[PDB]
RNA sequence: GGCCGCGCGCCUAAAGGCGUGUCCCUCGGGGCACUGCGCUGCAACGGCCUGCGGGCUCCCCAUCCGACCCGUC
RNA sequence: UAAGCAGAACUGGCGAUGCGGGAUGAACCGGAAGCCGGGUUACGGUGCCCAACUGCGCGCUAACCUAGAACCCACAAAGGGUGUUGGUCGA
RNA sequence: CGCCUCGACCCACGUUAGGCCCAAGGGCCCGUGGGCCGAAGUGCAGCUCCCUUCCCGAAUCCUUUGCAGACGACUUAA
């Protein structure tokens, strides 16, 4: 049947959408998505 | 399947049989119990028949022990009854040692050994209780050496060791 | 258009016997499993032809050849060698001899063959 | 009949074009033997009688269901390495332990997935169907006695083993060309060493 | 061969009445001697009134195939019973003897009338020269020209030693 | 290619199949066992009497070792195929049938 | 697979074995035989012996085979 | 009418009896028995379950009815077929 | 996808009323001491005297909700 090749996801997320990631919101670092964000500035990560 | 005592004659053995009657031969302790006393046992054993694919030159592979596989060149049959073996020690490193007939296999490849003197080497040489082992070892090789030279690629088959492979039948193969 | 047929004369070889590996004619057919077969140094007798593998050698003879007859034309037909020059006939061939070889002889075609394959990598 | 006895870590088998249950019981005793079996291309494995007898067997097979819960009653698959594996475990004592280690050694894949797209594949000459059935009678494949009851990837299947001949076919021709070259050089080395390999003349092929 | 051909001869036991009775011959096809034997007690005491009690056995020899080596055209006529009724019929075949033939008989009507051994009685059976052949199958055999392939090879191994589960390649067989 | 491991092999590999057996009860004091190689009755006679180790790794050291040995010798053919019979010293557990045995040939007569 | 009760009072020979006389048998070489008293548990070699060694009828577990709950009418 | 029904004659069996085979089963087939080692058989089998050939040989069958496949035994009939294969007697 | 307290040697498709063949019954081996033409992966010398295995950052509970609920669970907020 049909596989997840892979996926790819937008420098920008709302904490809106952020939150659906956590149990516990206001007790976590919010550190979803934090170090993903990154190949967006360099050079390398853009490649990827 | 020959009838040894075929006949009832018996004399072939005393000719000059006919003698005169038999002469039949403190304890210091009684045991108690009627033991019958133990002497020695009156018995000939019949010593072991060599393989009759064994000849004194002939090739044997070591099938056990320390030397499993070594090509080894045979001598002579001791009166217990083991063949005596030599590697020569200078091709495989095997010694002069006495095997027993089985765990090795007679090919039929064969050496002539009979200017070669294993006169010295019997049972008694290999009594368990060495510098002299090392001349006795080192004057039989020289005398086996060129014999082994004498017959191409000889050389380096006694220096190999056998071994089986994949899709080897040991029923098989003609050795 | 097929390549081998059983007639009379067509040269066979016996696979799954005692006799295997041995070379036969067909001089006569019995029926559609059986046929006569007769050879130089065998009785003429029936086989079946499950027991039987036809070569492309085929011989010119009547039905009932005496065994003399049998043998000329087996030799006006060169057929031992014809067998045994094609490569069908040589793989029976070097299969008895690769059975025979002794220990000895085999470790010498162990130094041959490495030798041989050392070359052709060079 | 017994097992092999070729003793290896596993044997590939290729099962396309051979009886199923002559393959499965083959099978079965080497897996219970102690062997590794993979079996690959389980679409194209043959049944004697065609498409239309063995569609109602497994028409009546689909009828057998546990009255008051179906869940827990007969389960049928569709996939022709599911139905091999199913027609194996028929012939396995798989309720005892050594039954149970016995069907772990067996693999069962549609196609020829990777690696063994690259390993050798063996054919069992008792099971092949053209050594073991007339040339006229009837039978079907796996895969089309699959697609008939349920089964739904014959086309990914079809698509990947078409890519996969491809990629055997460019590797077969490079196989030739590396061929013809050996065999010039066994020849000049023919020469080279004419003398020493005399004795391998009479057991030449 | 499974059926040989015997001569058997008897007679009623010689008696007051008499002591010199007719002698009687039969040809019967039987597994062995003793099996002949009965067979022909059988016949005799169904045919004539003489029975194994009253009677003697005088001789019993077994008759060979003159030419083995050639193939004859082979006549029989039986007499059979079916599982409804008895019912005669003739039946032709090719061999190298006649035993041949009377075994081809015996298998061919256990398969296309079910009928067994016990059930069978040979009438008669001759050599047909190949001018005056009846049935079909045998004449198509006569051809001088005869020509044909193989269609069913049965691709097997010679000896049972090269056997194995697994091979490389599929098998190339052509006719 | 350069291995490691033994150096020479003078054994051939046997694969346990089971006990002497029959539809409804089993027979330890003999094991059922396929040489590689025998495919007939005929040719097991070569084998006959030739000793054979069963090598399996226990949970303790021993002798500064975790390797055991049950050595048994081949007694008879079994069936026309190439299996044979064969008598240990101890019957081998249930648990050893698919493993692999040593067959060797010590006991030579050619 | 289970068992371990000829040899010497003549010589030579590791040892198996050979070596005397008489009558007969033929076709080369044997055969049947002399019969007198006694004594009369087959061997060779190896590893190990206080140790992570050997054994076990005891305890637990695994596996293969076998196995339905006793009493009673 | 029949019945795993009801009643007699001769013998055997089960009851009182395990063991091998008939998948299973008081009675069928084999065979009866102290605790064991080795060899061989009976009945029944040799594709897997399951120990033993995918053994050697000749035919017949094609089941679009769940073709068929082990005494007792676990059913089938009268009647049909231009399915196919053997025969017999005729124009 | 995100977030971190015992030499174990060997890749053709396809067909058998056809493609020299007539089974790997072969062959090989000192055998001797950046694209994955994404189905994705372990990818391309003795005396050791005659056998003794050949040892290789979050989550959960207390709090909240009522789009949920017998109790747990569930959707929310903190
Ligand atoms: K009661
Ligand atoms: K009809
Ligand atoms: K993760
Ligand atoms: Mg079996
Ligand atoms: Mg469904
Ligand atoms: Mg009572
Ligand atoms: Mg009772
Ligand atoms: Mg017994
Ligand atoms: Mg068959
Ligand atoms: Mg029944
Ligand atoms: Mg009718």
């Amino acid at each position: 049947g049909l596989r997840t090749l892979n996926s790819v996801w937008a420098q920008h997320l709302s904490e809106d959408v952020r939150r659906r990631f956590y149990k516990n919101w206001c007790k976590s670092k919010k550190k979803a998505f934090t170090k993903y964000a990154l190949k967006y500035d360099s050079d390398a990560g853009k490649k990827e | 399947h020959t009838y040894h005592r075929r006949g009832l004659w018996a004399i072939k053995a005393k000719h000059g049989g006919a003698l005169p009657k038999a002469e039949k031969p403190e304890p210091k302790f009684y045991p108690a119990d009627d033991v019958k006393p133990r002497t020695v046992s009156t018995r000939k054993p019949h010593p072991t028949k060599l393989r009759s694919t064994i000849t004194p030159g002939t090739v044997l592979i070591l099938l056990a022990g320390r030397y499993m596989g070594k090509r080894v060149v045979f001598l002579k049959q001791l009166q217990s009854g083991l063949l005596l073996i030599t590697g020569p020690f200078k091709i495989n490193g095997v010694p002069i040692r006495r095997v027993n007939q089985a765990y090795v296999i007679a090919t039929s490849t064969k050496v002539d050994i009979s200017k070669v003197n294993v006169q010295k080497f019997d049972d008694k040489y290999f009594a368990r209780e060495p510098d002299f082992k090392k001349d006795d070892q080192k004057v039989i090789d020289a005398e086996l050496i060129k014999a082994i030279d004498a017959v191409p690629d000889l050389k380096n088959y006694l220096g190999a060791r056998f071994s089986l492979r994949d899709g080897d039948k040991p029923h098989e193969m003609t050795f | 258009p097929f390549k081998r047929f059983v007639e009379i004369g067509r040269v066979a070889l016996v696979n799954y016997g005692k006799d295997y590996g041995r070379l036969v004619v067909i001089v006569d057919v019995v029926d559609q499993n059986r046929a006569l077969v007769d050879a130089p140094d065998m009785v003429r007798c029936q086989m079946n032809f499950k027991r039987l593998s036809l070569t492309d050698i085929k011989i010119d003879i009547k039905r009932i050849p005496k065994k003399a007859t049998l043998i000329k034309a087996m030799e006006e037909a060169d057929v031992k060698t014809k067998w045994e020059n094609s490569s069908w006939g040589k793989k029976l061939i070097v299969q008895k001899k690769r059975a025979a070889l002794n220990d000895f002889d085999r470790f010498k075609v162990m130094l041959a063959k490495i030798k041989r394959g050392g070359a052709i990598r060079q | 009949v017994s097992g092999s006895g070729v003793c290896a870590k596993r044997v590939v088998v290729d099962a396309r074009h051979h009886m199923l249950g002559r393959l499965a019981s083959i099978v079965a005793k080497e897996l219970l033997n102690g062997q590794r079996v993979v079996v690959v291309r389980c679409e194209e494995i043959c049944m004697s009688g065609g498409l239309v007898r063995q569609k109602m067997k497994y028409l009546r097979f689909l009828r057998k269901r546990m009255n008051t819960k179906p869940s827990h009653g007969p389960i049928h698959f569709r996939a022709p390495a599911k139905i091999l594996w199913r027609t194996i475990r028929g012939m396995i004592p798989h309720k005892t332990a050594r039954g149970e280690a016995a069907l772990a050694r067996l693999k069962a894949y549609e196609g020829v997935p990777p690696p063994y797209d690259r390993t050798k594949r063996m054919v069992i000459p008792d099971a092949l169907k053209v050594l073991r059935l007339q040339p006229g009678h009837r039978y079907c494949l796996l895969g089309q006695l699959s697609k008939e009851v349920g089964w739904n990837y014959a086309d990914t299947i079809r698509e990947l083993e078409e890519k996969r001949k491809e990629k055997a076919k460019v590797s077969y021709d490079r196989r030739k060309q590396l061929a013809k070259l050996r065999v010039k050089a066994e020849k000049a080395a023919e020469e080279k060493l004419g003398t020493q390999l005399e004795i391998l003349a009479p057991i030449k092929y | 061969h499974r059926f040989h051909q015997y001569q058997v001869v008897g007679r009623a036991l010689p008696a007051p009445g008499d002591e010199q009775p007719k002698i009687y011959r039969m040809k019967l096809w039987a597994t062995n001697e003793v099996r002949a034997k009965s067979k022909f007690w059988y016949f005799l005491r169904k045919l004539k009134k003489v029975k194994k009690a009253n009677g003697q056995m005088l001789a019993i020899n077994e008759i060979f195939e003159k030419n083995p080596t050639t193939i004859k055209n082979y006549g029989i006529w039986l007499r059979y019973q079916s599982r409804t009724g008895y019912h005669n019929m003739y039946k032709e075949y090719r061999d190298t003897t006649l035993n041949g033939g009377v075994e081809q008989m015996y298998t061919e009507m256990a398969s296309r009338h079910r009928v067994r051994a016990p059930c069978i009685q040979i009438i008669k059976t001759a050599t047909v020269d190949f001018k005056l052949c009846k049935r079909d199958n045998t004449k198509q055999f006569h051809n001088s020209k005869i020509k044909f392939p193989l269609v069913y090879q049965k691709v097997r191994p010679p000896t049972r030693k090269l056997k194995t589960t697994y091979k490389a390649t599929r098998p190339n067989l052509f006719m | 290619k350069g291995r490691q491991g033994q150096r020479v092999r003078l054994y051939v590999r046997g694969t346990i199949l089971g006990y002497k057996r029959s539809k409804s009860n089993q027979y330890e004091n003999t094991s059922l066992l396929q040489i590689e190689g025998v495919n007939t009755k005929e040719e097991v006679g070569w084998y006959a009497g030739k000793r054979i180790a069963y090598v399996y790794k226990a949970k303790t050291k021993s002798n500064d070792s975790t390797i055991r040995c049950i050595w048994g010798k081949v007694t008879r053919p079994h069936g026309n195929s190439g299996v044979v019979r064969a008598k240990f010293r101890s019957n081998l557990p249930p648990t050893s049938m698919g493993k692999k045995v040593r067959v060797f040939m010590y006991p030579s007569s050619i």
